[PDB]
């Protein structure tokens, strides 16, 4: 195979699709993700884009997850939240109506993502200290 | 349950929230567009299917970012000419007889004035023709400029264009632009064909009031905007899917002539006429304008009762810009009357007409005395070949029982003018962030 | 409830006794004259915080906050004792000292941090 | 060992030499890569500078880089970018000429290499779920 | 240039001299005419 082009999905293209379809095309939206009135107007959304790719980024750093898109955590899922089968959800579910659905809980999941990641980073710390 | 939350990244997640655009160009330049960058070449249109988004108009922040870019697109093109405030001096001004005709009688005069020269040690006696709403009398009366009680200010350099360029709105990183596909797009609901796009289409940014120049046309069919259609106090925008052709012209053989009025700039004032004078106007045909308006008709019968007898009828009062229909042909503003347009009334069940046209030299067209515009004269006749798409009408409740519904045009505001082709177009924010469970958790070295 | 400690609150405390709230402050790194003012500080505050994180990305502390190297420390810089040093002493007192030899310290780190790098790829490339 | 001075290798300094002895020098350069008008044009090129540091840690990112100067991946290189010996292209070329030599398949690599990272975390991730 | 005179209408005599009423040609709208007005001023900001 070398005559061939490399075509991928366009930028939210996967908006309506489903969960497990969605998530191989995570690479376009992150990539796509980054007189003086206007000047001022332009350097300040260019700057708030900054701080917002910042703050995603910080928040991810909290976490085991350094920079890779898809990681697994070790904290449990709690089935309270949606009480609902993961294949239903990755089958006939959007990432919009999945967002809506718990978009209450997300915070206070992201607190116990960040603590227990910090109590989970002194564990190996107290074992490599024993060498 | 053996569950564990994944953390993923660039998810598609849209939230709604205020976002400073940036402006596009195709890109010698002129209207100093140049500061902005310029448009990228094939822009990428991607469809998004098995999506809804709930479209709403009247609310976006669009067209109110539009209007602040124009306003201070157009203050900062207005700052390199020169003021114009010798101007208000006492003016020994007349009327004309020179080939004036009977509709024109006491429209144009003759003004005479002593204005400053380079040298400011003497001064020169000149002569020049200003239109009748561009003069008030103080008391061959003495007379002044409209504008001298008010803030004084600039002219349009000779070396600028009015030419409405189209250009294109871009949204920054992390933000996203959604389009509607559908063909009868209403005013607000959920828009089924959505598409996301990088950069706006093209959109003339036209100056008008009563009739929308130069717009973009429908799909299929005339459509009807309105966010209340049962109050008489909202505006009722119409589209149009065919163009109603329109011929505006100026036979008057202006004459320009440049005199100094200080160290290097000059002041560009109307010298004598050639020929005949007539008064400007602006020709539709007869035949298209009563089709577009039976079919605006059908299109407000679905609304409203279908055996309600509709009338149109022209502006009740208030200012000139808002009674009449204001807008810009090679660089002369004229202000129409449209009172033969909305003559005619509808009941259930080759030949143009003329409108005259007022010429003035001093126009604010936003509302804000807090400062003007001289527009100078240009050489020669005008002549305007253009096609209006759109309407902005007003209803005149006060009546019962769904009788006697009458439609007048209004639309004051410059908002609706770009409301009316900013209306497919939303701003979507991207939030990276999203949590799903999976069966999987993160092993320990 | 839970209460571990405000910003800077382990300031006049030891080494040790500040040495579990670095996470807090971690987190805590993140008319127009006025308004260019703020975004030219806020610029400067961007800056600081991604040539702080380039730096630590250089090491082999690019996504953890507590990490230790295999560079054998010099007695030369400190010459004192362990448990003196982690629990009679502030970081402070000991940052009034250390901010002369940082530079060597830096540099030591990125050298050796390279090389390991370089042994990993020779011992990936030999499997 | 008291007065010993430390010493490195200039900024680009290691632009002429070979691939082998450039690939030591590479902590220099991270570390070195970062009245109106003319507060405004500054602030720009400042902005501009951050949003390309932005852009290159994100390419690395999406990669299995995060952080890490040197890495390797599980894909081959094929012949057809270059078909040159290791024994030579590490100790008798430049990083200029190198550059130079296959510039015209650089997003083709790229966009390989983020595809091949995709399928991995997702092959990772069907592999924890065992 | 203006033209001040002492006010002299139900003063306290501590501010004998310290109230000017001045009179001077400002333009107006008009810059081919000129008016005569006048104005109250203090003894602090004007000078002889
Ligand atoms: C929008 O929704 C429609 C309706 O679901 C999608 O069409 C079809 O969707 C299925 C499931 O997502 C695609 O996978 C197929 O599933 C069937 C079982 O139902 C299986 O037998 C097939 O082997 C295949 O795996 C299917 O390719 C797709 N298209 C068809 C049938 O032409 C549509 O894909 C959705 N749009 C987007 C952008 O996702
Ligand atoms: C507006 O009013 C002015 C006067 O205030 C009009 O100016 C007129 O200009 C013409 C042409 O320069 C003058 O004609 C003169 O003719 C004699 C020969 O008869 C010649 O020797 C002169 O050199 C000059 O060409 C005319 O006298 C003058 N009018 C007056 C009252 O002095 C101007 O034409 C008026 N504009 C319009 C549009 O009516
Ligand atoms: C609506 O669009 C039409 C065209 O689609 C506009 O008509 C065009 O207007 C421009 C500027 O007024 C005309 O350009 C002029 O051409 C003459 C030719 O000699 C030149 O000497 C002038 O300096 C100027 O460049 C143009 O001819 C005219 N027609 C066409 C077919 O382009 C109309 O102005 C638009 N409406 C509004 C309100 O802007
Ligand atoms: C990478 O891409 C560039 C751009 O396509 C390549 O540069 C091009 O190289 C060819 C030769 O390889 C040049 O053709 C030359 O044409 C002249 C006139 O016909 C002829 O006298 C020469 O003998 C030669 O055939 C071409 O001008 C040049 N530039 C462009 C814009 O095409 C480059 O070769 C590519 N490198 C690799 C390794 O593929
Ligand atoms: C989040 O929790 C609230 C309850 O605190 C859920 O109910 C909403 O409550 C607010 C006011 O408290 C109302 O304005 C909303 O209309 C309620 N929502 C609905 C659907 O009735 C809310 O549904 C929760 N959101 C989730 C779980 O996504
Ligand atoms: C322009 O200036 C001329 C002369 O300076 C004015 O003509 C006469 O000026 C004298 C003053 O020197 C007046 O007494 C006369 O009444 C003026 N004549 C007329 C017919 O008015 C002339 O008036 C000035 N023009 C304007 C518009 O002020
Ligand atoms: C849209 O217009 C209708 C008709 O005018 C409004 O309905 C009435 O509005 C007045 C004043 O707002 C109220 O006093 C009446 O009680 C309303 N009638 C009814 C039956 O509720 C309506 O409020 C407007 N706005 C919306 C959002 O529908
Ligand atoms: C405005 O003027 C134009 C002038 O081009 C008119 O265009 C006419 O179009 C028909 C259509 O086939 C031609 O047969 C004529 O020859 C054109 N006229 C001329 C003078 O060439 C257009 O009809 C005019 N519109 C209105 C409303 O008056
Ligand atoms: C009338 O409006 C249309 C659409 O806004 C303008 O566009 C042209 O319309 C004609 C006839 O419908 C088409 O054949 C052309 O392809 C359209 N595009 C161009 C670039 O000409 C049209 O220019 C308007 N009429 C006038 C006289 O300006
Ligand atoms: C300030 O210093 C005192 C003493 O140096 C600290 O008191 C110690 O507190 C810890 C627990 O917080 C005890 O285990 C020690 O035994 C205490 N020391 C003594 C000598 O009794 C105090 O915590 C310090 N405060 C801060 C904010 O650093
Ligand atoms: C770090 O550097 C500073 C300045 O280079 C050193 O300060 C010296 O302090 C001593 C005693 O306080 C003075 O006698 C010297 O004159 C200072 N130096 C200079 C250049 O003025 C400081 O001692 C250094 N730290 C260490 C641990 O050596
Ligand atoms: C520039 O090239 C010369 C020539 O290779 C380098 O000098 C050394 O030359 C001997 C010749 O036998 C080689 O064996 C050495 O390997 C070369 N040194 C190195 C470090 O490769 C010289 O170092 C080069 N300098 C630069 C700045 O690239
Ligand atoms: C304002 O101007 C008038 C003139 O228009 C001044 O009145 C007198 O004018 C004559 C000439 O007609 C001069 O010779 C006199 O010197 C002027 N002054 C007086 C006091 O007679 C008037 O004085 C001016 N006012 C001021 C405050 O300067
Ligand atoms: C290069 O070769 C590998 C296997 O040797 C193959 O998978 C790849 O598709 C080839 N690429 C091109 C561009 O030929
Ligand atoms: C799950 O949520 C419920 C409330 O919704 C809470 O009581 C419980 O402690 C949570 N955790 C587990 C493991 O059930
Ligand atoms: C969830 O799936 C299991 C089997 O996969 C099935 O037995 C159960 O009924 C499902 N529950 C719902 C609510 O669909
Ligand atoms: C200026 O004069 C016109 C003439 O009628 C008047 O309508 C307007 O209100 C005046 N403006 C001011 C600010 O005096
Ligand atoms: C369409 O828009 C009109 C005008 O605002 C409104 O009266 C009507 O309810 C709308 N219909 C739908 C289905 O949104
Ligand atoms: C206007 O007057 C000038 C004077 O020379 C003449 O050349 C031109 O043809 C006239 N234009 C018209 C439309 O009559
Ligand atoms: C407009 O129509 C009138 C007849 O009603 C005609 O005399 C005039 O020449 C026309 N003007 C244009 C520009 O077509
Ligand atoms: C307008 O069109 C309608 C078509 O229904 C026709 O009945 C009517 O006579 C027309 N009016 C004029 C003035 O042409
Ligand atoms: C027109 O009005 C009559 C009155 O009852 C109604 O029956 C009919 O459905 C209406 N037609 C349309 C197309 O609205
Ligand atoms: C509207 O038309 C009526 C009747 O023709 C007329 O009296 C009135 O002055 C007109 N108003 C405007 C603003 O044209
Ligand atoms: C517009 O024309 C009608 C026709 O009679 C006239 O009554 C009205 O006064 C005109 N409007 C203006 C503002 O002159
Ligand atoms: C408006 O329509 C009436 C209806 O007969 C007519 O008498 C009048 O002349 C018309 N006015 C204009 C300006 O067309
Ligand atoms: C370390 O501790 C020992 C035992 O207390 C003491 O003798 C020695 O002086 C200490 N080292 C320093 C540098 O103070
Ligand atoms: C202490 O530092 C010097 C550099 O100043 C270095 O050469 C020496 O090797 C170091 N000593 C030890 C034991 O690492
Ligand atoms: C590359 O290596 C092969 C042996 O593996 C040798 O035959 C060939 O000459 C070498 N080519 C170069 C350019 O060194
Ligand atoms: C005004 O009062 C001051 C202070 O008493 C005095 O010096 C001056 O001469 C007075 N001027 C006149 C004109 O009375």
């Amino acid at each position: 195979a070398v005559g061939i082009g490399a075509v991928f999905l366009g930028f939210l293209g996967a908006a309506g699709s489903t969960m497990g379809a969605a998530s191989m095309t995570l690479t376009v939206q992150a990539r796509n993700l980054l007189l003086t009135v206007w000047g001022i107007k332009q350097l300040q959304a260019r700057v708030l884009a900054v701080e917002r790719y910042l703050r995603d980024q910080q928040l991810l750093g909290i976490w085991g997850c350094s920079g890779k898109l898809i990681c697994c955590t070790n904290v449990p899922w709690n089935s309270s939240w949606s009480n609902r089968n993961l294949s239903e959800i990755w089958d006939n579910m959007t990432w919009l109506q999945w967002d809506k659905e718990i978009s209450n809980y997300t915070q206070i999941i992201y607190g116990l993502l960040e603590e227990s990641q910090n109590q989970q980073e002194k564990n190996e710390q107290d074992l490599l200290a024993l060498d | 349950e053996n569950l564990w939350v994944t953390v993923y990244y660039g998810v598609p997640v849209w939230k709604d929230a205020e976002t400073t655009l940036f402006c596009a160009s195709d890109a010698h330049n002129v209207w100093a567009t140049h500061a902005c960058v310029p448009t990228d070449p094939n822009p990428q249109e991607i469809h998004l299917e098995n999506v809804t988004e709930e479209f709403n108009m009247w609310k976006n922040n669009m067209v109110e970012q539009m209007h602040t870019d124009i306003i201070s697109l157009w203050d900062q093109s207005l700052k390199p000419c020169v003021k114009l405030t010798p101007l208000c001096v006492t003016l020994q001004c007349t009327n004309v007889t020179n080939n004036i005709t009977d509709d024109m009688r006491g429209e144009l005069k003759n003004c005479s004035f002593n204005m400053t020269t380079e040298l400011r040690d003497k001064k020169q006696k000149v002569y020049s023709l200003f239109y009748r709403l561009d003069v008030v009398q103080i008391n061959n009366k003495e007379y002044r400029l409209i504008n001298c009680n008010t803030s004084a200010c600039t002219q349009a350099c000779p070396k600028v264009s009015f030419e409405p360029i189209p250009i294109h709105y871009c949204a920054p990183a992390g933000f996203a632009i959604l389009k509607c596909k559908d063909k009868k797009f209403n005013g607000t609901g959920p828009c089924p064909s959505v598409s996301t796009v990088q950069c706006t289409h093209g959109i003339k940014p036209v100056v008008s009031t009563q009739l929308l120049l130069n717009g973009s046309l429908a799909e299929e069919e005339v459509m009807i905007r309105s966010e209340n259609i049962t109050n008489n106090a909202k505006n009722i925008l119409v589209q149009f899917n065919t163009p109603v052709q329109i011929n505006c012209t100026r036979p008057n053989n202006n004459t320009r002539k440049s005199i100094r009025i200080g160290p290097g700039q000059a002041f560009y004032a109307t010298g004598d006429i050639i020929g005949d004078i007539r008064q400007a106007h602006c020709n539709v045909s007869k035949a298209t304008w009563n089709e577009t308006l039976g079919k605006v008709v059908k299109q407000l019968r679905k609304h409203f009762g279908n055996n309600t007898i509709i009338r149109f009828a022209n502006s009740s009062g208030g200012d000139l810009e808002v009674t009449t229909h204001s807008f810009n042909c090679g660089g002369e503003f004229f202000y129409c009357n449209t009172s033969g347009l909305f003559n005619s009334t509808w009941i259930s069940n080759n030949d143009s007409i003329t409108l005259p046209c007022r010429i003035k030299q001093i126009i604010n067209m936003w509302q804000r005395i807090g400062q003007c515009m001289y527009a100078p004269p240009i050489q020669g006749v005008i002549r305007c070949v253009s096609n209006i798409t759109g309407l902005i009408l007003t209803r005149d409740g006060g009546s019962t029982n769904s009788t006697t519904e009458t439609f007048r045009p209004g639309g004051g505001d410059m908002r609706d003018n770009w409301r009316s082709e900013l209306y497919k177009y939303k701003v979507v924010k991207i939030e990276p962030l999203g949590v799903a469970p999976t069966r999987c958790k993160r092993r320990v070295v």
